[PDB]
């Protein structure tokens, strides 16, 4: 299996960017396998 | 070569399995993207140097170099690199993952699996973490932790 990388862009902040998405506040847990889960 | 930038992680026709960041001669991505497998870069080989499945992170060529942190206040940009699409900046105000071991910034943006590893930026262009380890909420949408390592 050939895993490889190819460049995709410069790491830059865009000055006139779309602001979108909400800002949820969530109680979560993290297990030893690196998986997040919601608490409830 | 290891020139600074954001990169697609591909397997071979080819499939995009993720994304990562080259900085200071070190490639940074999420563990679930590569599972620590070696990466071809042009004619060269990049070998895994450090990783942690619980953080879901892995670095190649050297130690984790990204140390900028979300200030808990400001908007950020996801530099999304989705499979088959050009890189694009998405600005958002992060939410919060509240955990028993402190709070983690988290972004409510939804992209294909192979967008995993796309960098999250502060206003100065510093990488404050990588996108793609998160949770699914009741309405089916997605919230990603702003996952940052320790330098
Ligand atoms: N709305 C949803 N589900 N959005 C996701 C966004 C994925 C972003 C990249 N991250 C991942 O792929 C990781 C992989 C991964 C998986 C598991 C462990 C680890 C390592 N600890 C990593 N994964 C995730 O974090 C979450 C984790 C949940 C942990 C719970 N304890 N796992 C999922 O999301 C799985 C899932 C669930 C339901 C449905 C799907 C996947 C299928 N959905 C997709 O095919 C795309 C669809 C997109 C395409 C672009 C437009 C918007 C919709 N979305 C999606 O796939």
């Amino acid at each position: 299996v050939d895993m490889y990388i190819e460049r995709a862009g410069d790491i830059t902040w865009e000055k006139d960017a779309e602001v979108t998405g909400n800002s949820p506040r969530l109680d979560v847990a993290l297990d030893e396998s690196g998986d997040f889960s919601l608490v409830e | 070569e290891t020139t600074d930038g954001v990169y697609r992680v591909m397997t071979r026709g080819s499939t995009q399995v993720g994304v990562g960041v080259m900085q200071e001669g070190v490639f940074h991505t999420m563990w679930h993207v590569t599972k620590g497998a070696a990466l071809r870069s042009g004619e060269g080989r990049l070998d895994p140097y450090w990783g942690d499945v619980k953080q879901d992170l892995v670095s190649y060529c050297g130690p984790w170099k990204l140390d900028a942190a979300w200030d808990g206040l400001s908007e950020v940009q996801l530099l999304a690199v989705p499979p088959g699409e050009r890189a694009k900046n998405i600005q958002t105000l992060p939410g919060i993952f509240k955990t028993k071991d402190g709070d983690i910034g988290a972004v409510a943006l939804d992209y294909p699996a192979g967008t995993s590893g796309s960098p999250i930026l502060d206003k100065c262009g510093r990488v404050i973490g990588l996108y793609g380890n998160g949770v699914v909420i009741k309405n089916g949408s997605y919230v990603s932790a702003i996952t940052q390592g320790k330098r």
